[PDB]
């Protein structure tokens, strides 16, 4: 009656898979960081 | 050829506290010292003629 | 015509004093240090290789520009000695400015240090065309600026750094984009230093006399910093000047015009905070980069943190603790009340373990000194009458006439 | 604004159209405060009046030093708003000075935002009328437009 152990899926499907995205440039900027940009077009662009 | 020859135990098997465990590593590692440890370790001062 | 730069300037051998600075002579300054047109011209017809040519035309210019005259006492006369530019909270950037500080256990040759260079001018480029999206950014002609110190603390001259190596590397905002803040600065230099650690061949080619691989400084960007500029010496403790900032010439591999290149090196307005932009007609439209985020905190420590109280359990706030002594930390005087009625132990325990010094601490009055979210310190004054005006300290027995004066507070925390 | 909206009301749409409205009104606001760039170096611009029934600031010494300038201060008293160093939000009495002025930058997000929330009285009325809603209107001025003034 013995059956399959969830030992090793778990940890790796929860906890391993950041590092990976982790060590990328790419997935670095894509997970790390929020940008806020706001436009300015015509006199205010040049008073600014 | 000590590289392939070294084998380290961690882990500490009596410890049930947070802030003393992390203060035990830090002074064992060699990491900086900061505010928060110097703020911890005030609890247990007495004077001496105590 | 305001605005204008404002300068700090160090004295020798003790002291500071300031500029503002309307205009300036910058002939003067950067006048020993420039090639003829003639001599690269030439140079560049011998050579047709890229790498040779910027090491030619460095050490050409090493041996250029001997020494610089110390000034005089007057502040008017060493303002040509030394100078640092002062950060400003209330305009906007329009220039990358990096601070790079090498720490290094076996000496490095110069060649070495150009490959390496020449290999970390490439992920820089690739990370800012990430982070600014809505631009055009060609890697293989975008310019970067690379300057370099003194050596004293074909082949090209000898370098002799001791133990450690410093530069500095400008480059520009990719237009149509500005920056605005103090914390978007921090977070672009951290992707910039992310990005560029994680390439292979730069820490191949610099990781084996490296010691630790912490490179740029991000604490540089505060209202009211300085940060030295290039061409100018650095003052040392025993008077003798040293430590020249020079230009390292890393040619594009693309570049198309050499000359207008090699000249660029000597503009103020490539190596300032806030210099105004160099656009070619005018700007229809600009797009006000205003944010990146707050804080960094990785993930190590958030998850490390919530692992943590998932398992020990919960800790309370101080806010919580002295509201359930009915007493609150704003206001100043709720908090103070409650010192006032806790007084009378400290006294007796005063009285009780230091003998000597009982009579000083008769009447006394509170003070608020420091105030934060998990830790309070309070001051105790003595009031206006205690004869002895200074409290004494409570350790030693310092000399007759040397009565220290000793400043007593009183510390609030959780615990 | 409202204009345009009770115009656009009679295309008979369903909830949609409200979420449809509300994005005009925003719209609008933004506008409004770009425009209010231009005018930032003006002082009688942003100057308001206070009566002798309501709390006003201290008189600053210096007003005292005018000279014939007083005579004429039968009953209103015209204020603007300045900061001189970090948060201080100093007033000043425009009227008590010989033209022209030498003042630091004005203080526009304080009487930006006493505007806007006027504005928006109306606008959140309007909205739970017309249409049987029940969401205020609110602008988010500090995390949109607030870099400008500082
Ligand atoms: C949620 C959690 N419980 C954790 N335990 C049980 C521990 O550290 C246990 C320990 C391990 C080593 C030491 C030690 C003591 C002296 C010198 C070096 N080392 C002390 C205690 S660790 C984490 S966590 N937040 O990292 O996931
Ligand atoms: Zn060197
Ligand atoms: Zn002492």
């Amino acid at each position: 009656t013995e059956q399959p152990s969830p030992l090793g899926r778990e940890a790796v499907e929860q906890f391993f898979c950041h590092v990976r995205a982790q060590l990328n440039i790419g997935e670095y900027v894509k997970h790390n960081v929020t940008p806020r940009e706001t436009v300015l077009d015509g006199d205010t662009a040049k008073a600014y | 050829r000590l590289s392939y020859s070294w084998a380290i135990f961690i882990n500490n098997k009596r410890c049930v506290e947070h802030e003393f465990g992390n203060l035990m590593k830090v002074l064992e590692y060699g990491l900086p010292i900061t505010e928060e440890h110097m703020q911890f370790v005030d609890r247990f001062v007495v004077p001496e003629n105590y | 015509q305001t605005p204008l730069p404002v300068y700090r300037i160090s004295m020798v051998p003790t002291g500071q004093a300031f500029a503002a600075l309307a205009w300036d002579d910058w002939a003067r300054i950067t006048r020993d240090a420039r090639l003829a047109e003639a001599v690269v011209s030439a140079e560049a017809a011998a050579h047709p290789d890229h790498g040779a040519l910027g090491r030619r035309l460095t050490d050409r210019i090493r041996a250029q520009g001997p020494v610089m005259p110390p000034g005089g006492l007057d502040a008017g006369g060493q303002m040509y000695v030394n100078r640092n530019e002062i950060f400003n909270g209330a305009l906007a950037i329009t220039n990358i400015i990096l601070d790079l500080d090498i720490a290094l256990k076996e000496p490095v040759p110069f060649r070495r240090l150009h490959e390496a260079l020449g290999h970390f001018r490439r992920g820089a480029l690739a990370a800012v065309q990430l982070l600014f999206p809505a631009a055009r950014v060609d890697p293989d002609a975008y310019p970067c600026y690379f300057f370099k110190s003194a050596c004293r603390p074909t082949d090209s001259p000898v370098c002799s750094c001791t133990d450690k190596i410093g530069l500095r590397v400008c480059m520009p905002v990719p237009a149509p984009y500005v920056v605005h803040g103090s914390l978007t600065m921090r977070g672009v230099a951290r992707v910039i230093q992310q990005a560029v650690l994680l390439d292979r061949d730069f820490v191949e080619a610099i990781g084996s006399y490296v010691k630790n691989f912490l490179l740029i400084d991000t604490g540089v960007y505060a209202h009211g910093h300085s940060l030295r500029l290039p061409y100018f010496a650095k003052i040392a403790p025993d008077g003798p000047a040293c430590g020249r900032l020079l230009p390292v010439f890393v040619i594009p591999p693309a570049c198309k015009d050499v000359p207008a290149f090699v000249a660029a090196h000597a503009d103020p307005r490539r190596f300032h905070f806030h210099a105004p932009p160099t656009y070619l007609a005018s700007p229809r439209e600009i797009r006000v980069l205003h944010s990146l985020g707050g804080d960094y905190v990785s993930f190590f420590e958030r998850k490390a943190s919530r692992n943590a109280l998932e398992h020990f359990g919960r800790r309370e706030t101080l806010t919580e603790v002295l509201g359930r002594y009915n007493v609150q930390p704003d206001a100043g005087g709720t908090v103070e009340g409650f010192a006032s009625e806790l007084l009378g132990r400290i006294v007796a325990c005063i009285e009780t373990h230091f003998p000597e010094h009982a009579g000083e601490y008769q009447a006394v009055s509170v003070r608020r000194a420091v105030s934060k979210d998990d830790w309070v310190l309070l001051q105790l004054v003595p009031v206006r009458g205690t004869l002895q005006q200074s409290l004494s300290c409570l350790r030693f027995k310092h000399g007759r006439a040397s009565r220290a004066t000793a400043r007593t507070f009183v510390a609030l925390s959780v615990g | 604004t409202l204009r345009r909206v009770l115009g656009l009301t009679t295309a008979c749409v369903p909830e949609e159209d409200a979420l449809t409205a509300r994005g005009l009104m925003e719209d609008a606001c933004d506008r409004l405060i770009l425009d209010a760039f231009n005018k930032r170096l003006d002082a009688e611009y942003w100057s308001v009046r206070v009566s002798p029934f309501e709390a006003s600031d201290p008189l600053p010494p210096t007003a005292f030093r005018g000279g014939a300038l007083l005579d004429a201060e039968h009953y209103w008293r015209r204020v603007v708003r300045v900061c001189p160093g970090g948060g201080e939000s100093v007033g000043v009495p425009v009227d008590l000075y010989p033209r022209p002025l030498v003042l630091p930058p004005v203080d526009c997000a304080h009487h930006l935002r006493e505007i806007l929330r006027e504005i928006e009285l109306v606008f959140t009325g309007v909205l739970a009328g017309v249409w049987g809603e029940g969401g205020k209107f609110v602008y988010p001025f500090d995390d949109k437009m607030s870099f400008l003034f500082a």
